[PDB]
């Protein structure tokens, strides 16, 4: 299918930003989990959080962003991740990926959206 | 959250050779591993799931092995288009173990 | 369904429940 | 006896057991490496 992101770009330091991932061709059923992952411009990937689909409200947060991220499902096709107290170290490219209920690997990755934390 | 160390940081192999990558887990994961290949300017693409299963459209050259805390990724018959960065990830999404990535490894033809 | 289970006139047995 | 039983039940009418009033040791399940599809949610195997 397809996954798309919107709401990125330039964000002032110390502020809060909202990033939305939109699905096309399927629904966020309980058999698929949303996840957020980031990439530094010249470094590797860093996982952020995930949220189980369907009626379940089960969410998992990373240790580093436990107090600085909030992930929740708004609808079966749109969803938002909010991060607070943005710093220059958070300048990264965010990827929206889906996870099958089998605990298999990430398939159908999003193109990614770049966020810049600068004045 | 489980922390994942991937070695070596950089590897270089000739054309047609075999390149191996080692991924270590702080605690036991019981497989639930995923191997990815990322080209510059491209989102990562899945190669191996469950540390032993190959997905559709994935060449037999990529092979996954290991269990417990030690895992191995082997790429045989390296090609000019295989130059990329490879990553390993635990797939414990709602298990409180997290899905933290390890240090990526780049391959040089 | 069973939710719990337990296995352990000269005589006078005195019980309090 | 639940795991290494003589024979399991059929999938359509599966073997059903209730565990309560017990000191359940999940460490024996955790240490065994014969399991290849240890897939659960809500609780970590080490913190179970
Ligand atoms: C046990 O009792 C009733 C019997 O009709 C059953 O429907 C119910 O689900 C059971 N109760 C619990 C708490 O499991
Ligand atoms: C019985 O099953 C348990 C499941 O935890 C396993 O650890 C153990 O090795 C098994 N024992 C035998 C004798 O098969």
């Amino acid at each position: 299918e397809s996954l798309e992101e919107s709401g990125g770009g330039l964000v002032q330091p110390g502020a809060s930003l909202t990033l939305t991932c939109k699905a096309s061709g399927f629904s966020f059923s309980s058999g698929y989990y949303m996840c957020w992952v980031r990439q530094a411009p010249g470094k590797g990937l860093e996982w952020i959080a995930c949220t189980s689909g369907g009626s379940s409200q089960y969410t998992i947060y990373a240790n580093w962003a436990k107090g600085r991220s909030t992930i929740s499902k708004t609808s079966s096709t749109t969803v938002t991740l909010q991060m607070t107290s943005l710093t220059a170290a958070d300048t990264a490219t965010y990827f929206c990926a889906r996870g099958p209920s089998t605990y298999y690997g990430m398939d159908l990755w999003g193109p990614g959206t770049l966020v810049t934390v600068s004045s | 959250d489980v922390v994942m160390t991937q070695t070596p940081a950089s590897v270089s192999e000739p054309v047609g050779g075999t390149v191996t990558t080692k991924c270590q887990a702080s605690q036991n994961i019981f497989n639930n591993l995923a191997w990815y290949q990322q080209k510059p300017g491209q989102p990562p693409k899945l190669l191996i799931s469950d540390a032993s299963n190959l997905a559709s459209g994935v060449s037999s050259r990529f092979t996954g092995s290991g269990s417990g805390t030690e895992y191995t990724l082997t790429i045989g018959d390296l090609e000019c288009a295989d130059g990329a960065t490879y990553y390993c990830q635990s797939t414990s999404y709602g298990n409180d173990d997290g899905a933290a990535f390890g240090g990526g490894t780049e391959v040089v033809v | 369904n069973c939710t719990f289970e337990y296995v352990s006139f000269k005589n006078l047995r005195e019980f309090v429940f | 006896e639940v795991f290494n039983a003589t024979r399991f039940a059929s999938v359509y009418a599966w073997n059903r057991k209730r565990i309560s009033n017990c000191v359940a040791d999940y460490s024996v399940l955790y240490n065994s490496a014969s399991f290849s599809t240890f897939k659960c949610y809500g609780v970590s195997p080490t913190k179970l």
